[PDB]
């Protein structure tokens, strides 16, 4: 059991507001710390089966983080089985809904600067040994220039959320690297998948593609089709040839989506690649 | 088509019963029993009218404006009627879920029938092939729609001896709007569809062939059983899918089944869909001609293995 009085941020009160979406990781409520915050409500059936021990470990790790491109992790109180994760609230639009708005005007300069900010944030996390499982355009926020990363390290938690057949979305598959898709099998939980620093730079490639094409690489297929296409690597080979964008642009997209994970660059390397660009 | 006179009879008897209700609401229905989980489908009692129907429940939280478009596309399904297509009664929106109420087929699905029988004999599978072929031709010729999801769990039977197709792909908007699809342990998708290239009804023909092998042998045939396992008669999803794309297709054992039956499935499971038989070629295959002229009391076999 850890409470809100152990945190860097002076805590006195916190009022829940309207919810703003449900997912397989509890419910997220717009809150008010004198500043608005995001409150994620969880339930853990794991009756002290090292789940809480792991939760205490990971949450304390989040405490030692602060960066202008990453959400400000504020507090995490656990009165088991009910847990809560409080994050700074990002105003503005998600990068998902931002790039798909017709009125939005992105250019080769705006696209470069946005990616740099994301790499800077993702670089900080990797430097701290924090693997950002679940990186995608829905978990990145833009507000007239300011770019923030959201919901990092959330998949390391083993809370309750369902049957035998696997439960997958399409927006998620486009960010999943082949090493992960191959290991997917029924009765297997998200914690068992091989997320890594390489899995994050792969998902950054799908983000980089979204910055160019304003859509995801694979037209909405049956999930089974999307599995083999990604797990075989053939799918990313077709979409890379199917439309050209630019040798410099396609260079880093072919780099991040490399099938052999060790051929994927680090984020510090990606900062330089984004420099030598139009 | 090639409509029989009696098929008109049972069609019309359904279409007389159609008008026996006008509107639908949640409280019209009383849960009789649970059928299976997928959406979930329940045997239900309709109270405004004595008809017993099957109500399948698909849970979705999405906005009203898109919903009226899905439903108006879905109303076209009241138009298709065939002795090989489960009858449809209506669609509505209620309490966070679209309910589809349709004809109740008292024998269930071929998966649950196979579970009870152990294996399905060759002669029954001949009658099933004709019904499937004619259903797909009907959908192609009259409404220009492919099924897209043919498999044993979606082939229903009754004690009258009718065989009907369900769960086909009528709404383009509904496919795209469903963000979250569900994968399981068995896949019946054809190779060409899995690689994301152009596809047609040919992919349904593969699905029929593969479904037939499962039911003929009593086991999902990927991966193939070993030598000693066919006598007696833990894999990740990507391993299965890559088997379908790269390894030779499954085939029937050469001892216990006729050449017409073996050749038929082989023509269905050719991986290149341009060489795979089409509906016109299938309609004229020796296997179908033999089955069509055979006298098999299908009702009696079904009732006796399922215990009425
Ligand atoms: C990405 C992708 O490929 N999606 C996809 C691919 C193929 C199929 C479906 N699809 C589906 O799977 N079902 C099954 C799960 C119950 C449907 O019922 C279903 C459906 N209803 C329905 C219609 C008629 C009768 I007679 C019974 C019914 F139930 N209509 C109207 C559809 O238009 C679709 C498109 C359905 C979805
Ligand atoms: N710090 C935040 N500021 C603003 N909105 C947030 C924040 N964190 C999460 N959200 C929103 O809360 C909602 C629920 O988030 P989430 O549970 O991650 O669902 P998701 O990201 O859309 N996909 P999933 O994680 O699988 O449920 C989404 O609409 C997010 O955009
Ligand atoms: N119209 C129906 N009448 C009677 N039983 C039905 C009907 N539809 C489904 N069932 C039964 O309910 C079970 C579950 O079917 P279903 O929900 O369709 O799962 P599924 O077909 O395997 N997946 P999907 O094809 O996407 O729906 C079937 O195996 C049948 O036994
Ligand atoms: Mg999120």
């Amino acid at each position: 059991s850890v409470y809100l009085q152990e945190w860097d941020i002076p805590f006195e009160q916190v009022e829940l507001g309207e919810p703003i979406g449900q997912g397989r990781w509890g419910r997220v409520h717009r809150g008010r710390w004198h500043g608005e915050v995001a409150i994620r409500l969880l339930e853990m059936d794991g009756h002290n089966q090292d789940h809480l021990k792991l939760f205490k470990k990971e949450v304390m790790n989040y405490r030692q983080t602060r960066h202008e491109n990453v959400v400000l992790f504020m507090g995490a109180c656990m009165n088991p089985p009910h847990l809560a994760i409080i994050t700074s609230f990002c105003k503005g639009r998600t990068l998902h809904s931002f790039v798909r708005d017709p009125k939005t005007s992105l250019d080769i300069n705006k696209t470069r600067q946005i990616a740099q900010e994301i790499i800077k944030g993702m670089g900080y996390l990797h430097a701290k040994g924090i693997v950002h499982k679940d990186l995608k355009s829905k978990n990145v926020f833009y507000d007239n220039g300011k770019v923030v990363i959201t919901d990092f390290g959330l998949f390391g938690i083993s809370g309750v959320v369902r049957e035998n057949q696997l439960k997958l979305s399409h927006d998620w598959l486009c960010y999943l690297a082949p090493e992960i898709v191959r290991e997917m099998t029924p009765g297997k939980d998200e914690d068992q998948l091989p997320f890594s620093k390489a899995a994050d730079v792969y998902a950054f490639g799908t983000v980089w593609y979204e910055l160019q094409a304003r859509d995801w690489p694979l037209k909405n297929q049956a999930a089974e089709a999307s599995i083999w296409q990604i797990g075989s690597g053939e799918g990313m080979k077709r979409v890379l040839t199917s439309v050209s964008l630019g040798k410099e642009v396609s260079e880093i997209l072919s780099a991040c989506w490399a099938f052999d994970l060790q051929e994927r660059p680090s984020f510090s390397l990606l900062m330089d690649m984004l420099e030598k660009l139009p | 088509l090639e409509l029989d006179e009696q098929q008109r009879k049972r069609l019309e008897a359904f279409l007389t019963q159609k008008q026996k209700v006008g509107e639908l609401k949640d409280d019209d229905f009383e849960k009789i029993s649970e059928l299976g989980a997928g959406g979930v489908v329940f045997k239900v009692s309709h109270k405004p009218s004595g008809l017993v129907m099957a109500r399948k429940l698909i849970h979705l939280e999405i906005k009203p404006a898109i919903r009226n478009q899905i439903i108006r596309e879905l109303q076209v399904l009241h138009e298709c009627n065939s002795p090989y297509i489960v009858g449809f009664y209506g669609a509505f929106y209620s309490d966070g879920e679209i309910s589809i109420c349709m004809e109740h087929m008292d024998g269930g699905s071929l998966d649950q029938v196979l579970k009870k029988a152990g294996r399905i004999p060759e002669q029954i599978l001949g009658k099933v092939s004709i019904a499937v072929i004619k259903g797909l031709t009907y959908l192609r010729e009259k409404h220009k729609i492919m099924h897209r999801d043919v498999k044993p769990s979606n082939i229903l039977v009754n004690s009258r001896g009718e065989i009907k197709l369900c769960d086909f792909g009528v709404s383009g908007q509904l496919i795209d709007s469903m963000a979250n699809s569900f994968v399981g342990t068995r896949s019946y998708m054809s190779p060409e569809r899995l690689q994301g290239t152009h596809y047609s009804v040919q992919s349904d023909i593969w699905s029929m062939g593969l479904s037939l092998v499962e039911m003929a042998v009593g086991r999902y045939p990927i991966p193939p059983p070993d030598a000693k396992e066919l006598e007696l008669m833990p894999m990740a999803i990507f391993e299965l899918l890559d088997y379908i794309v790269n390894e030779p297709p499954p085939k029937l054992p050469s001892a216990v089944f006729s050449l017409e039956f073996q050749d038929f499935v082989n023509k269905c499971l050719i991986k290149n869909p341009a060489e795979r038989a089409d509906l016109k070629q299938l309609m004229v295959h020796a296997f179908i001609k033999r089955s069509d002229a055979e006298e098999v009391d299908f009702a009696g076999w079904l009732c006796s293995t399922i215990g009425l």
